[PDB]
């Protein structure tokens, strides 16, 4: 019964998954914006 | 009387086995999901 293996609140596992998925989306947006800006800097360098 | 007691303990043991597998088995499933999410975060 005394061996309660409460491996977090199924809530903490859901929250960690949502936060991980949110961080992954944010890293994709940073990557895309950085790749876009790198393109613009390269074009501006050529034009100069 | 002894046979009724044996049958009762057999049913209680099968119910405890099922409860133990549910308590385990679920933790093992969460551990696999946690490991996969840890690899993705890395």
């Amino acid at each position: 019964s005394r061996a309660c293996f409460q491996v977090g609140s199924e809530e903490e596992k859901r929250q960690l998954r949502t936060e991980s998925d949110g961080l992954h989306s944010f890293f994709l947006e940073i990557k895309e914006t950085t790749e876009s800006l790198r393109g613009e800097f390269s074009a501006m360098k050529i034009k100069n | 009387q002894l046979e009724n007691l044996i049958n009762k303990w057999s049913l209680e043991l099968e119910d405890q086995e099922k409860h133990f597998l549910q308590q385990a088995t679920q933790v093992n499933a969460w551990d696999r999901t946690l490991m996969q999410n840890g690899e993705r975060i890395t």
